[PDB]
């Protein structure tokens, strides 16, 4: 998911 | 965990330095509304505050403690409650209007171009009254914010997997211990200290039901494809099951 | 001036105690397993007979009755399933893994899936009860919290008169609390880990009446005209 | 309006 990798980033 | 070793001028400090910046919309006031061009308006805005959002959570001590799956469960869970309470906050001094960016300051007629949208606006506008009633104090605000974060999503995540949780409960125990430290050094007693965290607490339940009702409207809004919805705003929204 | 104002915090719990509706049965026709229709079924007959006890609950809530007529109607219209939930977690809180939805009626997760779309409504039911459980949730912190739900849910899509009421209920709250021996900073940490709750049982209301406009309109079966006054009032259509 | 909720409330 995009919030998963955003939250990674 | 250093969350939980802060004092309660610090957990403000951290509180206020993670805070995120307020952003513009692309309003153009030469371009006549439409349903479509205010919920595009809205949306975009949305979209580009949820990338803000996600670096302000990181920034509340006690997020980043938690694993990943843990952190994605919480943001799904109170997105929209977190942009519902800043933009109550950001309306507060303009009563009867909801400033959703310094260059979008809309009132409950114009929420009626938008389909099932102004009974949201007018649960939005009281719960702005409400917070200039109490006189709700930055600081506060803060506080509760961060609440949200914490528990919204803390009752619908093995025994392993179950005291990630208790951590969890921590933060929040320090963060009431914030609120009540910030009542009594602003004068209150302690009959008005505890009246006053439960009035603030029982905002949130408001703002839980504003939030539901508004992810109700939003998933309407993109069956009727209404507006095309950002990647992320999608995602956010599908995490509802609606 | 309203009497309610005038009471001390064990006139108010002994008020409140007073004023609790009887726990009510449902049929007692042993036939396992459930369908959908027959689970639906015993479920909104008892909440229909809950609902004329809740009622007569309401009026004895100190300061409800000083208000209007239509701003009680409102309340209980904003509140009501608010306070069955709340009271079906009370009542299961001794049965972890269990809905007590009547002594006859103590049903469990899988008996959720029965129905279409209600065993993710009985996950959220159940975790309330267990967090209620592990907080050694007391029967009159039980009796404030659910009082706090029927003049809080309603009051912003309405004042003062309701907010001193709401004054008073958390005076008591924390009456009770340090008559427990809690410390004040286990007081005031204890009253927000139940105002938080009252977050989720909102959560879980707005959940279940789509829920239930969802089986009236799927024709599932017949719905009692006061339970039909009482979701029409949430505008879901 | 006519309400069954009024006549419960005003028994
Ligand atoms: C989600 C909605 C569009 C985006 C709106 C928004 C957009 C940005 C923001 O900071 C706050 C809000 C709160 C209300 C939200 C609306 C409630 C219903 C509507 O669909
Ligand atoms: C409203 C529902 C039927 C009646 C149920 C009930 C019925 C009686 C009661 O004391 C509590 C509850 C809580 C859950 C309710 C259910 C949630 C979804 C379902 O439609």
């Amino acid at each position: 998911k995009i919030l998963h990798r955003l939250l990674q980033e | 965990s250093l969350a939980l070793s802060l004092t309660a001028d610090q957990m403000v400090s951290a509180l206020l330095d993670a805070e995120p910046p307020i952003l513009y919309s692309e309003y153009d006031p030469t371009r006549p509304f439409s349903e479509a061009s205010m919920m595009g308006l809205l949306t975009n805005l949305a979209d580009r505050e949820l990338v803000h959002m996600i670096n302000w959570a990181k920034r509340v001590p006690g997020f980043v403690d938690l694993t990943l799956h843990d952190q994605v469960h919480l943001l799904e869970c109170a997105w929209l409650e977190i942009l519902m309470i800043g933009l109550v906050w950001r309306s507060m001094e303009h009563p009867g209007k909801l400033l959703f960016a310094p260059n979008l300051l809309l009132d409950r007629n114009q929420g009626k171009c938008v389909e099932g949208m102004v009974e949201i606006f007018d649960m939005l506008l009281a719960t702005s009254s409400r917070f200039r009633m109490m006189n709700l104090q930055g600081e506060e605000f803060v506080c509760l914010k961060s609440i949200i974060l914490l528990n919204s999503g803390v009752y619908t995540f093995t025994l392993k997997s179950l005291e990630e949780k208790d951590h969890i409960h921590r933060v929040l125990d320090k963060i009431t211990d914030t609120l009540i430290h910030l009542m009594a050094k602003a004068g209150l007693t302690l009959q008005q200290q505890h009246q006053r965290l439960a009035q603030l607490l029982l905002i949130l339940s408001h703002i839980r039901h504003m939030s539901n009702k508004g992810m109700e409207h939003l998933y309407s809004m993109k069956c009727k494809n209404v507006v095309p919805l950002s990647d992320l705003l999608l995602e956010m929204l599908d995490a509802h099951r609606l």
